[PDB]
């Protein structure tokens, strides 16, 4: 049921000239510095405009052809860069030694000295996104598989920025072609996610793992043949993986035990990379894709069969909950929010979920080996993950004010958290303050026990135990899985468990984390600042239309400063400002997720191996009798790690520690806005606009200041930044110099 | 309970009472202006201090002012 | 005669803001 | 973990001043309307809670005002700045002579 | 004219500031490769 | 003398640093060449040049000169922004020519006032530089 | 596990009056849960004010040994559990007060929840909350030794058993 | 007296507290033209009678609160009263 509109919209350079077309009061012309502020705030809010949903609805995926265009360029960059500035064909000879780097600096000022020797005769900043290691996966051997990728990935940017244009300037789909949202989930688990895990997984079996296996016997790698010479002679696809001359028929007749050479179950790391086996990822995305091909044959299109949406939600009803999921489909399928809140708080704690699977399993060849990169990845992708669920709970907050019916969202789920809002939000309060004493408050109790001179009354491993009994279990389930309840492993799914020490060469690639008294705290710790952060979402979510000090906040709007000084004060009390409390929280939270994996796995699992196996760990096994007390994580991590940040003039971590000092000042740069109020600048403003009307310098435009709520997003965009980048300036230039 | 004091200089305008929440204000007739009405405030008791009257008056400077003075259960907005 | 800070500091420590708090809070609330 | 010394005290109220000061934060950063509507949902789970209601407050508890919580954010911040240098004053010169 | 739409168009306030502002920058770094190290003037 | 400073050319600790020179920009003589003309500075015990603000004609390339480089440009952007604001005053939009700049009337602006010393004081003899305080607004008091 | 059985509900809502902030759940109103909380020594029927806070006394000063005798500083040492009898003495002296200065600020009258059709009537004079803190006093020390005589000696009464 | 149907919701915790029988209690009484779906600032959807209706609130607000999204139904008839402990009913809004 394809009906598309036929040039709705002429491709001109009209609207380009006039600024702030999009909305009719923005496009009067400016009369103050406001209007400036609100071009660039208002621009990506298509919904503002009309009530017509297909007129909006175009926008919003010609929009996304958009964004797809600058990650195909940054990505075919990235390809390009190193195929180009690297020394990725130096890397491949000698991982254990070669420095992986990238970005050759221009030599102007004395920031030559920023190409520092990463080893192969080669100058420039030694990178931790970890690219050699997934080109290596990908199995490129020399740089024209890489100008060739690069360079078609630059083909590839232009169709999705080609079609962006067409399908909205020239061939733009009704309102109707969007609503078939059995429609869209058959062919997007199907062809992308199966289909794409499919293809994907031909590329490991038939080019891949016979280049890695060439790898890991150490033969050369100029020698190792081009990958479509593995398809022409079949010869070299029998001398490894010898069950390969059968062919095709044991798929067919059902013998898939004659395939158990290459699609196996190992379960494990191979002990020559420190990575995961590439067979197993073979009948891995293989298996993932038998999966997803089925299960996307589910909803039901024009040929009748298949579930449908709307009578799976209504018939789910209960005696507790009314009428249930009835009504939740209209939400879905006609606020573009409902989506938006929901695509992206799970996403967003899917990333998370991401980052942990792939620190105890790392995925890559020699990805283990380089601890600079495996802490980076994980860091990376842990921010990328907490900012999505705070969006998630933004953009619910949205649907609750412009969205909501109560017409369609009568007596159902959504409407029964309405009526209990009061008993959700009070009986989250109350475990985010039992969580703050009996967490944070054993952190304070161990440390005055300490600066009293009272080691015997601490919560240590030595003094009195605390130890986690309910994951010291799982672990212990999960090292005893092979032969028992999954027999046909080998070692369990990750070292962390159980098992024992994978050394690749002299560097750990996975030990077993053992978990102590240490370990509980910092684990309740985590449950603490997720619970407080969800009740201040929560709250903007559940209290976003009215409260009993608000009863029509959802007249004033989503965004709005406050409602005067009266009833005591109203200033915070919006859906926007709960998004923006919660946005510390989510720092809050998130930094401590990456300093408990920042010091766990230095002090317990990274490390030098010895000749007998003796494991000389980075920081020499100090997390245990120090992660109990504040002043040992100011101590021992804070204070003792960044001896390699701030003595770095002179060398080649020199941006490092100019990116330490320089983010330290704009975290307190952002204090300003936060601390300060609007009114106080304004009345500024008035005593310097009067010497710019004196000399006759008098702008046109009038200068006012932020307003409050701009004061308020300028104050936490300069502070997370400075915020983050200090961490990220610390992480590099500690873990580029010990790894 | 809060202080409104209304000035000579509105113009009947309507959009004052039709902001304030608690329902304070009301127009009585007065002879003054072109609208032939000024806005009056005869339940300042009631006034939570809101100054959403004071935001949607025109004229410069603010005909209507809100003068914050002793907070009592009505003023303060509790609903217990 | 150290043993009077046995006997001075229990009492500021204990006795004076018991008897401060509970003549405070019994004077804030009185009609 | 090794032991204490004479300077412990100012290594508690070097810490002790870090946190007075971070506490500061708290009432600056946020302000009144966020923690008023908070307060009504403790006073709604007090009145229902069946042993804990048998005692009630004299006084109606609301939120602290605008202009006194930046007198008390004011506060924390400014007995924080005091304790932390002057913890840091001490002990880095009374340790060294 | 679609071309005059394009003169109104680099002449805009982030287009005109952006390329001023490369132009500015840019001799300042083509000044600083070729007499690099000017402290003070050597008189 | 100075003071604390003896010349560049005669400190042990400024030829020390002399001979671990490290090079600005690829020119393989760029650490060495920037040292021979620190020479005629003066380093003090560690080494470095300390320069001098004074208004000595034997220091002037310190200050005196880039202060008389520097007054005569960024009077210029000045100049020129007041010159152009003087013109869009009196046209029909005046609002669209600030964020959207008469690009024709701008760069007539900016070709000219490269003699604004000969400019600003004939403005400032006659008065219209500034405006009368009877003319802008001011706060109550 | 069908209830009643394909319908109906339970959040009916509280006295039948919706506009009433509150509501009838399994938690409210499941019959042992209200049985329950009616028969505490706080709201049983036919109990003196002083009878009520006798046996609150005795309940709260029993337990109130525990945490200080076995987490308490001296739990190594020959008086590990004297002091936890101290303690807890001296914690219910701590409510004692409290309950007093409660009780002489001429307190606000006792809720009616919907657990509990009826404040016990004892609850609105300051003659009635001071008999209550008369008997706390006397039942939590007595509490807290019968607490101390049976864990001082934990063989005894097993070998005696 | 009052006398007033009562709209259709499952009750919420929001509602009436303990000032309703302390302090003061308003009420607010509205004749609808027919059945349908509005919302309470208590909280909630909820569903209006046909006829004469009645909603006990805790504050003024939030009658004049509702009677803004009444005026959106073409009710434009909405009368809070002020019902005070001792049985004293008070006709505040609006002044005739
Ligand atoms: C006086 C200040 C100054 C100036 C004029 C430049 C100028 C330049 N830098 Mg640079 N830089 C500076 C300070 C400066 N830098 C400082 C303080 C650091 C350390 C944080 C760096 C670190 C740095 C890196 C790492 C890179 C540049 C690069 C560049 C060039 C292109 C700019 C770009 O990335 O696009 C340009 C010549 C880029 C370059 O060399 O292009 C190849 C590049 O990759 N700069
Ligand atoms: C899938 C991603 C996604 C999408 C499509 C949207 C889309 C939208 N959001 Mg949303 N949001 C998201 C993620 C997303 N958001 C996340 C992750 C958060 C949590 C932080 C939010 C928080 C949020 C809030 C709180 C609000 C929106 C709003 C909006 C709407 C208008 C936004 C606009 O015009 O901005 C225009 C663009 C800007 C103003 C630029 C902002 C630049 C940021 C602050 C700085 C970026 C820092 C950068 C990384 C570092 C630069 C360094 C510098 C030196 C160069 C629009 C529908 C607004 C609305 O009213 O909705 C109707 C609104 O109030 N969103
Ligand atoms: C270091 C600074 C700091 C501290 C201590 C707190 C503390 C708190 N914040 Mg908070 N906050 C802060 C900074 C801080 N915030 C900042 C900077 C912001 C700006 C964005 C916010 C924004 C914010 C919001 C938006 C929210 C909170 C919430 C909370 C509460 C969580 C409950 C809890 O854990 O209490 C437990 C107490 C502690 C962990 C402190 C330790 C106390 C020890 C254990 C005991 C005291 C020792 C001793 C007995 C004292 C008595 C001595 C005697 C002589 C008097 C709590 C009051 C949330 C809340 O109230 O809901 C629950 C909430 O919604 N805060
Ligand atoms: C801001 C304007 C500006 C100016 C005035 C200059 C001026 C100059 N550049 Mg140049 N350049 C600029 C921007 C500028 N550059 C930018 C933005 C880039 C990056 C694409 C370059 C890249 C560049 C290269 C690659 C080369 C020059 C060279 C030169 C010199 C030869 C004359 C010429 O224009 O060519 C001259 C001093 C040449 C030269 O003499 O260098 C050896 C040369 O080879 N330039
Ligand atoms: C605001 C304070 C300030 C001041 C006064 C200076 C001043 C200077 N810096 Mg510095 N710098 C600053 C901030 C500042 N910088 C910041 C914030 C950074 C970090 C981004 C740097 C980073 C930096 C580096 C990395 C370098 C300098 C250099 C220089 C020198 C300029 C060399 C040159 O060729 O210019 C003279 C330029 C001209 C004469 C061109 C003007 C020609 C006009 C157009 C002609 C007009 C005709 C009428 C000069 C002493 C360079 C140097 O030599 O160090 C001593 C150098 O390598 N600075
Ligand atoms: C500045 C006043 C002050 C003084 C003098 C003390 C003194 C003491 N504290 Mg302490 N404390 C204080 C302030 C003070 N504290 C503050 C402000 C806090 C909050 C952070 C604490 C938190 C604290 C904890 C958490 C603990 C102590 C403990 C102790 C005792 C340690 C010695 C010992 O082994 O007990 C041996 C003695 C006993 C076990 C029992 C002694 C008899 C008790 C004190 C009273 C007996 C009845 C009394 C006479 C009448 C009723 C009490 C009366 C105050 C109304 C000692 C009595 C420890 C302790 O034992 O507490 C009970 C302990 O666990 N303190
Ligand atoms: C099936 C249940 C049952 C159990 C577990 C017991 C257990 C016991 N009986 Mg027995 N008994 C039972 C049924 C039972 N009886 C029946 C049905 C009859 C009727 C024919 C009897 C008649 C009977 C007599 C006549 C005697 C016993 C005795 C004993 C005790 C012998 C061990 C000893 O030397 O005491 C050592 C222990 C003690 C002397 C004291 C232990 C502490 C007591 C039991 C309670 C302490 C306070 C308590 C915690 C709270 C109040 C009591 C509570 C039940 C409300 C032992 C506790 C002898 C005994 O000692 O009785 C006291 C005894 O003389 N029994
Ligand atoms: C308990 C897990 C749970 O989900 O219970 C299930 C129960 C609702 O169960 P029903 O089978 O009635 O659910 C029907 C729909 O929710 C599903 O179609 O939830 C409640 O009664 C509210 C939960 C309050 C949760 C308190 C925490
Ligand atoms: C509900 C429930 C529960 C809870 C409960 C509890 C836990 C309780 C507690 C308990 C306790 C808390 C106990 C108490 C008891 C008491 C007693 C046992 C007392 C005694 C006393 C006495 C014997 C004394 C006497 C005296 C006096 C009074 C005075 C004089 C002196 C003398 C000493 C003689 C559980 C969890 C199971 C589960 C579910 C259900
Ligand atoms: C600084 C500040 C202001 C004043 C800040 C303003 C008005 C922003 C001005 C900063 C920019 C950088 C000015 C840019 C002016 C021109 C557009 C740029 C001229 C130069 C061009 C070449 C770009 C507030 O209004 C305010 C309000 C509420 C809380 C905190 C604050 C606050 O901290
Ligand atoms: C926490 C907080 C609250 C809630 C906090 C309240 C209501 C008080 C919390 C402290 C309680 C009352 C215990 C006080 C104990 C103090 C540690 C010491 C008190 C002793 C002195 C009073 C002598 C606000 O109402 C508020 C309003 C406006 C801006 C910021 C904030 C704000 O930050
Ligand atoms: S945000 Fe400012 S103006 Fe608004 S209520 Fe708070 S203090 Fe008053
Ligand atoms: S005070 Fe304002 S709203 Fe009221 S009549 Fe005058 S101008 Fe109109
Ligand atoms: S105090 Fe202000 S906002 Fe509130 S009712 Fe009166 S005039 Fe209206």
């Amino acid at each position: 049921r394809v009906i598309v509109d036929k040039d709705p919209v002429p491709t001109s350079f009209e609207k380009w000239a006039q600024p702030g077309h999009f909305d009719r009061t923005l496009a009067r012309g400016p009369k103050t510095t406001t209007w400036i502020w609100n071009l660039h705030a208002l621009a990506h809010d298509f919904d503002t405009h009309t009530s017509d949903l297909e007129d909006i609805s175009r926008k919003i995926f010609a929009a996304h052809f958009g964004h797809l265009a600058v990650v195909t360029i940054w990505l075919s960059g990235m390809i390009f860069h190193g195929a180009k500035f690297s020394n990725y064909e130096a890397w491949l000879s000698d991982p254990l030694n070669v420095r992986p780097s990238a970005q050759v600096v221009w030599p102007i000022v004395g920031q030559d000295i920023l190409n520092g020797d990463v080893g192969g005769g080669f100058h420039g900043i030694q990178i931790t996104s970890g690219l050699f290691q997934v080109w290596r996966g990908w199995g490129i051997t020399n740089s024209f598989q890489l100008y060739c990728t690069a360079i078609g990935g630059l083909v590839l940017a232009g169709l999705f920025l080609f079609a962006g244009w067409f399908h909205y300037h020239k061939r733009a789909p009704k309102l109707e072609w969007f609503q078939n949202v059995e429609s869209m989930l058959n062919h997007h688990l199907q062809v992308l996610l199966g289909c794409g895990s499919l293809g994907w997984a031909g590329h490991l079996i038939h080019v891949s793992a016979p280049i890695n296996k060439l790898m890991d016997a150490g033969v050369a790698v100029k020698d190792i043949p081009l990958p479509h010479e593995f398809i022409l002679n079949k010869s070299l696809l029998i001398d490894l993986f010898p069950g390969f001359a059968a062919g095709l028929t044991p798929f067919f007749t059902l013998n898939w035990g004659q395939y158990a050479d290459f699609l196996t179950f190992k379960g494990g790391l191979n002990p020559v990379t420190g990575g995961l086996w590439m067979t197993d990822i073979a009948h891995h995305h293989l298996a993932i894709a038998v999966v997803f091909i089925i299960a996307g044959h589910q909803y039901r299109t024009n040929w009748g069969i298949g579930h449908s949406i709307k009578e799976i939600l209504e018939n789910h009803k209960g005696p507790f909950t009314g009428e249930g999921h009835k009504g939740l489909y209209e939400n879905l399928t006609t606020s573009w929010h409902a989506q938006l809140a929901t695509n992206l708080a799970f996403l967003g704690s899917l990333t998370i979920i991401i980052a942990h699977h792939m620190y105890a399993m790392p995925p890559y060849p020699y990805l283990a080996t380089d601890y600079a990169t495996q802490l980076c990845i994980f860091t990376h992708h842990i921010w990328i993950g907490g900012f999505l669920i705070v969006g998630g709970a933004a953009h619910a907050a949205i649907f609750m004010v412009r969205d909501y019916d109560p017409v369609v969202n009568q007596n159902n789920v959504l409407d029964r958290v309405i009526r209990h809002r009061d008993a959700i939000i009070s009986h989250l309060n109350w475990v985010c303050i039992f969580l703050g004493f009996h967490s944070f408050g054993l952190y304070i109790h161990n440390d005055t026990m300490r600066a009293l001179g009272r080691p015997q009354d601490m919560f240590s491993d030595t003094a009195i135990q605390l130890q986690p009994v309910f994951a010291q279990w799982v672990q212990n389930l999960h090292t005893l899985a092979p032969g028992g309840t999954a027999p046909n492993a080998l070692e369990p799914v990750s070292y962390a468990f159980g098992g024992g020490v994978l050394a690749v060469g002299g560097k750990v690639a996975m030990m077993p984390i053992a978990l102590g008294t240490a370990d509980f705290l910092i684990h309740h710790i985590h449950a603490f600042t997720i619970h407080v952060t969800v009740l201040i979402l929560l709250k903007g979510v559940l209290f976003a239309r009215s409260s009993r000090l608000i009863p029509d906040k959802a007249n004033l709007g989503f965004r709005f400063p406050c409602d005067g000084p009266g009833r005591g004060g109203t200033c915070q009390v919006s859906g926007w400002d709960h998004v923006f409390l919660g946005l510390f929280w989510m720092y809050n939270s998130l930094s401590i997720v990456i300093f408990h994996f920042s010091w766990k796995m230095q002090s317990d699992v990274w490390g030098t191996v010895d000749a007998a196996g003796n494991v000389s760990h980075i920081t020499g096994g100090n997390f245990a009798q120090s992660a109990i007390t504040i002043n040992g994580w100011l101590r021992d991590f804070l204070w003792a790690q960044a001896s390699q940040v701030i003595n770095s003039y002179g060398s080649a971590l020199s941006a490092y520690g100019l990116m330490f000092l320089g983010a330290h000042f704009v975290w307190a740069f952002s204090l300003m806005f936060l601390f300060s109020g609007r009114g106080y600048w304004q009345e500024l403003i008035e005593s310097i606009v009067w010497a710019h009307n004196k000399l006759k310098v008098a702008p046109a435009i009038q200068p006012r200041a932020l307003s409050i709520t701009q004061g308020r997003a300028v104050g936490v965009a300069h502070y997370l930044l400075g915020g983050i980048a200090t961490t990220w300036a610390f992480f590099h230039a500690h873990i580029l110099s010990v790894g | 309970s809060h202080t409104v004091k209304i000035y000579d200089t509105c113009i009947g305008c309507t959009q004052c009472v039709r902001a304030c929440p608690t329902d304070v204000l009301e127009m009585v007739p007065w002879d003054g202006c072109k609208a032939a009405q000024v806005a009056s405030s005869p339940r300042t008791e009631d006034c939570v201090g809101c100054k959403r009257c004071e935001t949607a008056c025109p004229t410069d400077f603010l005909s209507i002012r809100v003068y914050l003075g002793a907070e009592t259960t009505r003023s303060m907005g509790l609903a217990y | 005669a150290s043993f009077l800070s046995s006997i001075f500091v229990p009492v500021i420590g204990w006795v004076v803001p018991i008897a401060t708090f509970s003549f405070l809070f019994l004077y804030i609330e009185r009609e | 973990p090794y032991g204490v010394n004479n300077l412990s005290v100012w290594a508690w109220m070097f810490l002790f001043g870090h946190l007075v000061w971070a506490t500061g934060f708290m009432f600056l950063i946020s302000w009144r309307g966020y923690w008023q509507e908070l307060i009504e949902t403790l006073v709604w789970a007090h009145e229902r809670t069946p042993i804990a209601n048998l005692v009630r407050w004299k006084d109606k508890p609301v939120a602290l005002s605008i202009v006194q919580a930046r007198v008390v954010g004011l506060a924390h911040f400014t007995v924080g700045y005091v304790l932390t240098y002057a913890a840091f004053l001490i002990a880095s010169t009374a340790g060294k002579f | 004219d679609q071309s005059s739409y394009l003169i109104k168009f680099i002449s805009t306030a982030p287009v005109a500031a952006t390329i001023w502002l490369t132009i500015t920058a840019g001799i300042l770094i083509e000044f600083n490769r070729f007499f690099p190290d000017l402290l003070f003037h050597p008189l | 003398l100075g003071a604390d400073l003896t010349p560049c050319a005669e400190n042990p600790a400024f030829q020390a640093l002399a001979k671990n020179a490290r090079n600005t920009t690829a020119d393989p003589q760029s650490g060495q060449k920037r040292f021979e003309r620190y020479s005629q500075a003066l380093c003090g015990p560690e080494g470095y040049p300390h320069l001098i603000v004074d208004g000595r004609l034997d220091r002037a390339g310190d200050f005196l000169i880039p202060s008389i480089l520097f007054l005569y440009i960024a009077g210029w952007i000045g100049w020129v922004g007041r010159a152009y604001l003087q013109a869009i005053k009196k046209d029909s939009d005046t609002e669209q020519k600030e964020i959207q700049l008469d690009l024709g009337i701008a760069l007539p602006i900016i070709a000219t006032g490269f003699a604004w010393p000969a400019a600003a004081v004939k403005e400032l003899l006659s008065g219209e530089l500034t405006a009368k305080d009877s003319e802008i607004t001011v706060s109550p008091r | 596990l069908p209830s009643d059985p394909r319908n109906r509900e339970v959040v009916f809502p509280a006295g039948r009056d919706p506009q009433w902030g509150n509501l009838e759940t399994p938690v409210n109103a499941s019959p042992l849960v209200k049985w329950f909380i009616n028969n505490l020594p706080a709201y049983r029927p036919g109990l003196t004010p002083f009878r009520r806070g006798l046996e609150v006394g005795m309940a709260h000063g029993y337990f109130l040994f525990g945490p200080f005798a076995k987490l308490g500083p001296l739990r190594d040492a020959a008086n590990a559990n004297l002091a936890g009898l101290l303690g807890a003495i001296g914690l219910v002296v701590l409510f004692t007060l409290a309950l007093s200065l409660y009780a002489n600020s001429n307190p606000p009258t006792a809720l009616a929840s919907v657990t509990v059709p009826n404040p016990p009537d004892a609850f609105q004079s300051k003659e009635g909350w001071n008999n209550f803190a008369s008997a706390f006093l006397i039942g939590g020390i007595g509490g807290a030794v019968v607490a101390y005589f049976l864990t001082s000696n934990l063989a005894l009464i097993q070998g005696l058993v | 007296t009052l006398s007033g149907k009562t709209p259709l919701f499952a009750g919420s915790t929001g509602g009436l507290l303990t000032k309703a029988v302390e302090e003061e209690k308003y009420a607010i009484t509205w004749t609808s033209p027919k059945a349908q779906v509005f919302e309470l600032p208590t909280g909630g959807a909820a569903t209006m009678h046909e006829g004469e209706n009645l909603l006990y609130i805790a504050r003024k607000e939030y009658g004049i609160a509702l009677g803004g999204q009444l005026r959106k139904f073409k009710i434009t008839n909405y009368k809070i009263y002020r019902i005070l402990p001792s049985g004293e009913t008070t006709f505040i809004h609006p002044a005739d």
